[PDB]
């Protein structure tokens, strides 16, 4: 099985140094993109910029800030710094792992529904 | 032991009734599996409460139309002594007769 | 001895007193589930007076103790039901009598 | 000690009454000696129906299951009519279990009107009672009384821990059913009598939960599957209402907890031709232009950072050029789509060399080209469609590959629900693809459907590669009282449903085991198939169409049986009309059919004309009268009932036999098993149930706490009884037990986890639990505990069983050795003895009724007689008794009617019922069982007996013997005398 252990995410005043560490143990096969999310308390989890082992980052409209993402397959860890700290982006952030690459998938549902989450861990900012 | 004496009457002879309809209509599905079962029974409960006196007057005058309506008139249906009958109802209706 | 069990709430004010009759529908039966009395068959109320004894003492008592509008179940040891006496034919000399009463209009 | 006979009664009551003359003494003694015991003797007492209903709803977990195991629902009563037709009225909520409730109108366990928690497999909580296994236990509650109008009863259920919970009014019970056998899945049920009105609270749209759910519980309104609708049934019939009337329905096919769990086909494992780098990335190729296809027509550009919602394509090249984590991606899921074509049972590799070069490709415009230009031309693949072996291909490969994706969401911890809620970890496609609607196989399907039109296009060389008899049939027939033997006859039968159905004529010896057509005893027709059934088959005719009518028919006059089709004379392959031709009249004919699961179909005998359709075209203007024409009441008819019941042994069965030696010295009395036919042609082998037919009976009050010593003897509870297994047979495959009078598996994979078992846990307010009974319909010992205590020793296998009845404790010794499994049981509890063997030899095993010292036979504990004589005795009475899986039965003349709807999203489901029914019940006293008395008709030695005990009756109250007629008046009640003589059946 593929588990995600996210470790991180202290709490400080805004702009406060965050570097979150997901490390995905698992079957080495299937491990090709890594995903991150957040959710705030009552709130829906919305995509942070996703990397993908090809270093392939894909950012949205959540990124704003500095979210500067790093990975590496030797061991499956990814390093995501979120850095810079706004009221707003206080939430839950979670790690995702998927055999789908790069947001996309030609084969179809069977590998789409083919997500493994992680257990995450909490970040506020003060 | 005491048992409401009117509500059996009136159930008995609502029984007697409709039993003598069934015989005198033709089914191959006779009550109790036969005709005697289908009416002796009924004869001699019918016998019983009448001897025992609780059928009133009405009832009596009903009990002799079933008997024999034209014979018992007051100023189609088949009587009870018209068609065939077993031994057993012969003898209970004579036993109402006597 | 004897046993109650209320099985529906009933007023719970109105105790009978002596001097009273009261009319109940019961069910009786055996140690095993042997029903042998129902006055809920018979089509009409049972009717008892306290302080003649005409009753079984563990009846009588069972009344007494609860209230109007209650429906409870009694169990009669044999000796407040008949006792080594029992009745031939029905109730075994020795047997302890369960009885599904209800009380209704005290007068 | 021998039977019940009416010559004896016939005895007692020449003893009563004699010339005119009755001794009141003898009278009163006879009376006294049997009347009080109401035993050994049939009881009559006054009943009514009970009819449960279900949610529509199953759930129960299993290994690699989809269920979430926590679950939760509410029922409210609002008008509820005490002492409602003289009877307190039924009314019970609780859980079922799918396999193993099965009630039928009328009948059942103890006096009958079984309701929910009156056998094992179900559980029910009334007013202040708890119900398992037909035993109620008293539970404390805040408000201790019975169901009553405007009240609420939550049921909450967890399988993880094997938990049922109640709470009424918002106040917990603490009594709560614990460690329950798991096989199965369980739905909840509502069993009420008549004057009820209830709704359910399901949650969600179909009912509101009142109280907030117990954390970690889920709602049941969530568990229902996307093709089912939420709609009330019940468990099992065998007729329904339709617009013609009465229409007789087969089994009915239902979904096991096995179903739910995906089971999918190793692929990866296999390896794969050189295919792989030659033709399989042109496939892979191909998908890339299909791919890159559907984001032209979408909204989707070229733009090489990857934005979904700027729409950019990260490779933003007309060929793929993909990266290694992305057209290793590709090419990786095209090698498992080989691998799994190849797994499930197809070939892999090529069959046409030139079929690529044919292909041609389909030219777009440059206005597919879009931003840096993603188009690749789709290679065209009209040259090979799909045929319908490559859809049946398409359909496994996707029912494979989602069946994996499934067992991997289980494994992750993936529960099914009705809604798609991921932060629950949960999916409507949890369950496995054969389980899923149309929309997803489809969504599921059709890229493999593309993937599979490559395969062709390039022409591959892909090449595609007991009991259920009874679960499966079911059976209707004629009362035996309208057995006619001359005339001709008609009566017709629509076949709603397709089906196997067999529709005929058969003679009243007709075995209920026994299929129709398989022997002479019926001329049945079997249109499935378009073929005639009479010991054999051969083929007549055509087969029907859903909603087709046969005039099956029949002639004495001239002895043949023909049938006829929507008005058309079936013919035969030579030609001849009649279908059966020199039937000789022998033992008569009745009606008859046998439907399959999941069929209806009417049966309409001919009584009314005007009703009787095409009868003018098949049987009038022949001279053949419609059957039962000239019937007043409806004809009454049977049903083979499919419930295992004890039946003695046959002294004719041809495999096995039954010996009965004893007075031996250094011997006891013994009953020996012996197999006619082990060791020859036809000799059958399968598990084989066996008991004694008397039973013993623990003490009402357990108030304990060389040459034998008379004293001992005399003061001893203590009773012994051993059982011989022979050498030859395995010590593995034997048992040695008890038994409770409701032990009904008749399972050929008979085993000791299959025994049926229930802790009862009470505890106070506090939560402090201060009792823990248990409850099994089998108390029995292990074999391999036998085999392994012990190549095959001449020495006979001695199994010992103790049992004392005062103290209610269980021992078990083989051969001397005492065993460590004991046992103990509950006051006023009777058990009877029993083995389970499986033939491995011509002589198995061999029943020793015999004492040991100071330890009393188990004659004394059967018969009162020998109650003190230490002598071991065998008397006629007692005898083997092996179980019938399946029986005849009546079905009931008139059925109940409860209107059951859907009130409104606040008001869930609302169920009533209002109509009365009263039939009446024989309980049979030492084997536990009720029947009605209607069902005699066809038992003349139980009818002549109980006309015989009547006749004593009246001898015992004859000559104004007034007491005797008060006693007399407790049996027989003036309310069951008035409806006998109401009744006209």
């Amino acid at each position: 099985q593929v588990q995600l252990q996210e470790s991180g995410g202290g709490l400080m005043q805004a702009g406060g140094s965050l570097r979150l560490s997901c490390t995905a143990s698992g079957s080495i096969f299937s491990i090709n993109s890594m995903g991150w999310y957040r959710q705030a308390p009552g709130k829906q989890r919305e995509l942070v910029a996703t990397i993908t082992s090809g270093n392939s980052i894909n950012y949205a409209d959540s990124v704003k800030g500095r979210f500067t993402i790093s990975r590496d397959n030797a061991k499956n860890t990814v390093y995501l710094q979120m850095n810079s700290l706004k009221p707003e982006d206080t939430a839950v952030y979670y790690c995702n792992a998927d055999r789908v690459p790069n947001g996309y998938n030609p084969w179809g549902t069977p590998n789409d529904e083919y997500d493994y989450w992680g257990q995450g861990t909490q970040v506020t900012v003060s | 032991p005491a048992i409401p004496l009117e509500a059996l009457r009136d159930k008995a002879l609502r029984m007697l009734g409709e039993a003598v309809r069934d015989g005198g209509q033709h089914a191959r599905d006779p009550v109790g599996g036969s005709v005697e079962f289908q009416f002796v029974p009924v004869l001699k409960l019918v016998s019983t409460l009448l001897v025992m006196g609780i059928f009133g007057d009405e009832d009596v005058k009903q009990i002799l139309k079933m008997i024999e309506p034209e014979v018992f008139t007051e100023e189609l249906e088949e009587g009870l002594l018209q068609m065939k009958l077993p031994e057993s109802v012969k003898l209970q209706m004579c036993n109402l007769l006597e | 001895g004897v046993e109650i069990e209320t099985i529906s709430p009933g007023d719970g004010r109105t105790f009978p007193k002596k001097g009273q009759t009261c009319v109940v529908h019961y069910t009786g039966m055996l140690q095993n589930g042997k029903k042998f009395d129902s006055s809920r068959d018979r089509n009409k109320p049972f009717k008892f007076r306290i302080g003649k004894q005409e009753v079984i003492k563990g009846f009588e008592e069972g009344a007494a103790q609860m209230s109007l509008g209650q429906r409870a179940k009694l169990t009669c040891t044999p000796d407040v039901a008949y006792g080594a006496t029992g009745h031939p034919g029905v109730i075994p000399p020795n047997a302890t009598l369960i009885f599904d009463v209800e009380l209704l209009n005290l007068e | 000690k021998h039977g019940r006979n009416h010559k004896v009664l016939d005895v007692l009551c020449s003893l009563c009454v004699c010339n005119g003359v009755a001794v009141r003494s003898n009278q009163d003694l006879i009376t006294e000696n049997l009347l009080p015991g109401r035993e050994l003797l049939l009881q009559t007492n006054l009943i009514n129906y009970v009819t449960s209903i279900r949610p529509n709803i199953f759930v129960g977990r299993a290994e690699g299951s989809t269920q979430y195991g926590k679950w939760y629902f509410e029922v409210m009563v609002d008008e509820v009519v005490p002492f409602l037709t003289a009877q307190a009225t039924h009314l019970r909520v609780g859980w079922a279990l799918t396999e193993g409730y099965s009630p039928y109108p009328g009948g059942g366990e103890g006096w009958g009107g079984n309701g929910v928690g009156d056998d094992l497999y179900s559980y029910g909580f009334d007013g202040l009672h708890l119900w398992t296994g037909h035993v109620a236990r008293p539970v404390t509650s805040p408000g201790q009384h019975l169901l009553a109008p405007e009240d609420v009863v939550s049921c909450c259920l967890d399988l993880s821990v094997p938990s049922i919970s109640f709470r009424i009014n918002g106040c917990p019970v603490q009594g709560v059913f614990e460690a329950f056998n798991l096989d199965g899945l369980f739905f909840p049920v509502v069993s009420f009598s008549a004057g009820v009105k209830v709704r359910f609270l399901l949650g969600g749209r179909h009912g509101e939960f009142k109280f907030l759910p117990p954390p970690g519980y889920a709602p049941c309104h969530e568990a229902v599957l996307p093709r089912e609708r939420l709609r009330l049934e019940p468990i099992k019939e065998y007729r329904r209402e339709g617009p013609r009337g009465p229409h007789l329905v087969g089994p009915s096919r239902c979904l096991s907890h096995t179903d739910f769990v995906p089971c999918p086909v190793d692929t990866v494992q296999i390896v794969l031709p050189p295919h792989l780098e030659r033709i399989r990335e042109k496939l892979a190729e191909n998908i890339h232009e299909l791919w890159a296809l559907t984001r032209i027509e979408q909204g989707w550009t070229y733009g090489p950072v990857r934005d979904d919602n700027k729409r950019l394509h990260p490779c933003l090249v007309n060929f793929h050029s993909l990266p290694e984590p992305e057209r290793n991606y590709n090419l990786q899921m095209s090698g498992e789509t080989l691998k799994t074509l190849l797994a499930l049972g197809c070939h892999v590799g090529m069959a046409d060399e030139k079929a690529e070069d044919n292909l041609k490709k389909t030219k777009l415009p440059k206005t597919y080209m879009m931003s840096n230009g993603y188009k690749p031309a789709p290679l065209d693949l009209s040259h090979v469609r799909l045929t319908p072996a490559q859809t049946t291909l398409v359909d496994r490969l996707a029912e494979n590959g989602h069946n994996v994706w499934a067992r991997d969401r289980v494994a992750q911890g993936w529960s099914y629900s009705a809604v798609q809620d991921i932060p629950a970890r949960r999916n409507p496609r949890l369950v496995p693809y054969r389980l899923l609607d149309e929309a997803t196989k489809r969504s599921n399907r059709d890229s493999l459907c593309q993937a599979v039109r490559t395969l062709l296009g390039y022409g591959y060389n892909i090449e595609p590669p007991n009991q259920s008899r009874w679960d499966r049939v079911r059976i209707f027939r004629a009362e035996k009282s309208y057995t006619v033997q001359s005339g001709r006859w008609y009566f017709e039968f629509e076949a709603v449903t397709t089906g196997e159905m067999r529709v005929g004529w058969a003679r009243p010896e007709l075995r209920p085991d026994v299929e129709l057509g398989a022997d002479e005893l019926a001329y049945v027709f079997n249109g499935h198939r378009g073929q005639r059934w009479h010991l054999g088959s051969e083929p007549f005719g055509r087969p029907w169409q859903s909603g087709d009518v046969v005039g099956c028919m029949i002639d004495l006059t001239e002895n043949t049986i023909i049938f006829t089709l929507n008005g058309e004379v079936l013919m035969s392959d030579s030609g001849s009309e009649t279908a059966f031709r020199e039937i000789e009249i022998g033992d008569g004919f009745l009606p008859v059919c046998s439907l399959g699961p999941g069929q209806v179909g009417h049966l309409n005998l001919g009584q009314d004309v005007s009703s009787l359709r095409f009868f003018a075209i098949c049987g009038l203007q022949e001279g053949f009268e419609p059957f039962a024409i000239n019937m007043q009441r409806p004809v009454t008819t049977w049903f083979s009932k499919s419930l295992p019941q004890f039946e003695p042994v046959p002294p004719e069965h041809p495999h096995y036999e039954v010996a009965r030696m004893d007075g031996t010295v250094d011997t006891p009395p013994c009953l020996r098993l012996a197999h006619r036919t082990w060791g020859s042609q036809n000799s059958l082998v399968e598990m084989l149930f066996l008991r004694l037919s008397l039973p013993v009976q623990f003490h009402q009050h357990f108030r304990c706490t060389n040459r034998d010593d008379p004293e001992i003897i005399l003061n001893t509870t203590t009773y012994y009884y051993s059982v011989r297994v022979f050498a030859g047979q395995e010590p593995s495959c034997v048992w040695v037990g008890w038994v409770t009078p409701d032990y009904h598996q008749h399972d050929m994979n008979f085993d000791l986890s299959k025994v049926r078992a229930v802790t009862v846990t009470m505890g106070d307010e506090q939560g402090n639990v201060h009792s823990s009974l248990k409850c099994s319909n089998c108390y029995m010992v292990w074999g391999g505990d036998f085999v392994s205590p012990g190549r095959i020793s001449h020495t006979d296998l001695v199994i010992g069983c103790l049992v004392d009845l005062a103290t209610g404790l269980m021992t078990f010794t083989a051969n001397g050795k005492e065993s460590n499994t004991f046992f103990q049981v509950e006051p006023n509890t009777k058990l009877f003895p029993a083995v389970f063997v499986l033939p491995t030899h011509q002589n198995v095993i061999q029943f020793e009724l015999g004492k040991q010292k100071n330890i009393m036979p188990l004659s004394a504990a059967m018969f009162l007689s020998e109650r003190k004589n230490p002598a071991p005795q065998c008397p006629p009475r007692l005898e083997v008794q092996m179980l019938m899986p399946v029986s005849w039965s009546r079905m009931p003349n008139h059925f109940l009617q409860v209107e059951t709807r859907r009130a409104g999203e606040r008001l869930g489901w609302a169920v009533q019922c209002q109509d009365p029914l009263t039939m009446m019940a024989l309980h049979i006293p030492e084997e536990n069982r009720c029947m009605d008395i209607l069902e005699l008709s066809e038992r003349l030695d139980l009818q002549r007996f109980h006309s015989h005990t009547l006749r004593l009756y009246r001898a015992v109250c004859a000559l104004g013997n007034n007491r005797v007629a008060h006693a007399l008046c407790s049996h027989v009640d003036q309310a069951q005398l008035l409806h006998a003589l109401e009744d006209a059946h």
